[PDB]
């Protein structure tokens, strides 16, 4: 199925504080009311960033997987979370082609190479982009088919990997006892600054007249 | 406290970081230190992907081996290094730690092989080589011997039989954009005078002042409408200060 966004994933371009003040800014944003597919998976495209958002109290979405091949010959990106806490890693994997008591992870099997290694209801926003061999990652966490309303998503990592990527997936915990993705295109916006330094409304420049 | 020895010696690989070349280079004494292909003293404005630390102990008038295009016995067997080396190979004396007397028998070296080692190549096989046309099994005596001898090192040894431990780093850029590379600065701050500042990044000139504006948690400076630095967050402290 397809639905429509509203006004839904801007991100704060960069630091510096801000406050009152219509600022306009040329970027990636995903454009207002536009057409993100639904899923209840699959190899999807990258292409130029990302927005994903999702919900469930439980936690069945487990992190993304990247990359141009999402196997070994070539690297990629795997980011992952049991129910200890995040782990991204970046080597050179053996991915399942579907990859996903309480025993689990069989995503991969292989962890050749590794040249990055990292360790440690609700509506759960992220965007994804990669300029530059910088692999940044934004995101918001507003609790309650996507809704209605404006939120704009703070940035969380940088991770200068170097690392290309065409291609992407998503990971799920089975059963054995709902998520969009959307796509961002150079665009101009028009953010409002309130006087704390927060985005409370935009403008889209390229919808009607 | 314990170095390997030239037959199998130790790589250590050094990830995305800062380097810090002048702990080694500021150290004063230091045997043998010659670079090849960065100069030694602007290792502190160059970068590369990877570097990496390879330590063993071999014997005092060996420490002239550990250089491109060389040969002897431990250029052949034990550890060798490509024509087109880039990094720079260091060594020190250690005779008053790695030498005891009666002789320490724990540092060995390879002195019979069939072909030369090839550049970077490891080699930790003790199979039984064979001198002449006969096989003999897996037994050393005649015409086949064990490849492996040892250094008996002890103190009352001269210079050049005596224990010297090196170190070869070696750089790498291979693609990647951004890797580990030299350090920065520091600074008091002052207030309340015209000052030249340099915020990690940010340079300007101006009057300093405790702020009682909030930035969020992530936001470095403020701008201004018209798009001037008016305040900045002073990153060791973490407080907000305004610029006039
Ligand atoms: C950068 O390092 C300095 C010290 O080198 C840190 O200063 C410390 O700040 C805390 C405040 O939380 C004080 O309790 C310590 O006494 C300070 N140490 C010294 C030696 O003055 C500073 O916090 C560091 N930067 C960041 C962002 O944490
Ligand atoms: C999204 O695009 C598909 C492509 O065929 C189309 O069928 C669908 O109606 C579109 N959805 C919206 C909300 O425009
Ligand atoms: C969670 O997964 C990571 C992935 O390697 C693993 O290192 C970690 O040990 C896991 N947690 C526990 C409790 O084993
Ligand atoms: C990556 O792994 C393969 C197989 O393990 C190996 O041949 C190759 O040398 C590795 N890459 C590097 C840079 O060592
Ligand atoms: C990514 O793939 C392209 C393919 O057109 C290649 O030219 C480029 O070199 C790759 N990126 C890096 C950093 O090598
Ligand atoms: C944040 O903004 C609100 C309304 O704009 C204001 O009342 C408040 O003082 C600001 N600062 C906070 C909540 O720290």
């Amino acid at each position: 199925s397809y639905t429509n966004s509203f006004t839904r994933g801007v991100y704060y371009p960069d630091k510096v504080f801000r406050s009152s003040v219509l600022h306009s800014t040329q970027d990636l944003f995903l454009p207002f009311f536009s057409n993100v597919t639904w899923f209840h998976n699959p190899v999807l495209p990258f292409n130029d960033g990302v927005y994903f958002a999702s919900t469930e109290k439980s936690n069945i979405i487990r992190g993304w997987i990247f990359g141009t091949t999402l196997d070994s010959k070539t690297q990629s990106l795997l980011i992952v979370n049991n129910a200890t806490n995040v782990v991204i890693k970046v080597c050179e994997f053996q991915f399942c082609n579907d990859p996903f008591m309480e025993s689990e992870l069989r995503v991969y099997s292989s962890a050749n190479n590794c040249t990055f290694e990292y360790v440690s209801k609700n509506l759960r926003e992220f965007v994804f982009k990669n300029i530059d061999g910088y692999f940044k990652i934004y995101s918001k966490h507003t609790p309650v088919d996507l809704p209605q309303g404006f939120s704009a998503l703070e940035p969380l990592v940088d991770l200068p990997i170097g690392i290309n990527i065409t291609r992407f997936q998503t990971l799920l915990a089975l059963h054995r006892s709902a998520y969009y993705v959307g796509y961002l295109q150079p665009r101009t916006f028009l953010l409002k600054y309130n006087e704390n330094g927060t985005i409370t409304d935009a403008v889209d420049c390229a919808l009607d007249p | 406290t314990r170095f390997a020895s030239v037959y199998a010696w130790n790589r250590k690989r050094i990830s995305n970081c800062v380097a810090d070349y002048s702990v080694l280079y500021n150290f004063a004494p230091f045997f043998a230190f010659k670079c090849y292909g960065v100069s030694p003293t602007k290792l502190n404005d160059l970068c590369f992907t990877n570097v990496y630390a390879d330590s063993f102990v071999i014997r005092g008038n060996e420490v002239s081996q550990i250089a491109p295009g060389q040969t002897g016995n431990i250029a052949d067997y034990n550890y060798k290094l490509p024509d087109d080396f880039t990094g720079c190979v260091i060594a020190w004396n250690s005779n008053k730690l790695d030498s005891k007397v009666s002789g320490n028998y724990n540092y060995l070296y390879r002195l019979f092989r069939k072909s030369k080692l090839k550049p970077f190549e490891r080699d930790i096989s003790t199979e039984i080589y064979q001198a002449g046309n006969k096989p003999c099994n897996g037994v050393a005596g005649f015409n086949c011997y064990f490849p492996l001898q040892s250094y008996g090192f002890r103190p009352t040894y001269g210079v050049g039989h005596q224990p010297y431990r090196v170190v070869v780093l070696s750089f790498e850029l291979l693609h990647a954009p951004a890797t580990v590379c030299g350090p920065k600065k520091s600074t008091n701050l002052v207030k309340n005078k015209c000052v030249n500042f340099n915020f990690n990044g940010l340079t300007g000139t101006g009057v300093l002042t405790e702020s009682n504006k909030k930035f969020l948690p992530f936001q470095q400076f403020g701008r201004d409408i018209a798009d001037t630095t008016d305040a900045v967050r002073d990153p060791q402290t973490l407080e907000i200060l305004d610029i006039t």
